[PDB]
């Protein structure tokens, strides 16, 4: 049920890329679902500050 | 019926980007939430030694 490996239950992703603009703001971010994982989506979201 | 007939005879579109100049972006950021406590913390400790000004004129 549980790995014996060191391994993250959290990951934080920088954008790769972004884009600032007279009303929207874009971001782009490299997810990386590492191997012998599995990701569910609803597990996602934004930190926005500002 | 001749003549000159030899030849022949809206609301919003809502544009956005108008007469503004071009933008740049970085990514070193945010030092700056530890200064709010720095000087948060530092103004506590200039009350903290006018007490012990008082503690000790009181004495």
């Amino acid at each position: 049920v549980t790995t014996d490996r060191s391994q993250r239950l959290t990951l934080r992703f920088v954008p790769v890329d972004r884009e600032d603009t007279t009303y929207s703001y874009k971001a782009r971010f490299t997810l990386a679902v590492g191997d012998n994982r599995v990701l569910d989506m609803a597990s996602t979201y934004f930190d926005i500050r500002g | 019926a001749a003549a000159a007939m030899t030849a022949t005879r809206m609301p919003s579109s809502g544009s956005s980007p108008s007469v503004p100049s071009s933008i740049i972006a970085e990514e070193k950021l945010l030092a700056l939430l530890a200064e709010l406590e720095a000087l948060s913390r530092q103004l506590a400790a200039l009350t903290q030694q006018v007490s012990e000004l008082r503690e000790q004129q009181q004495q």
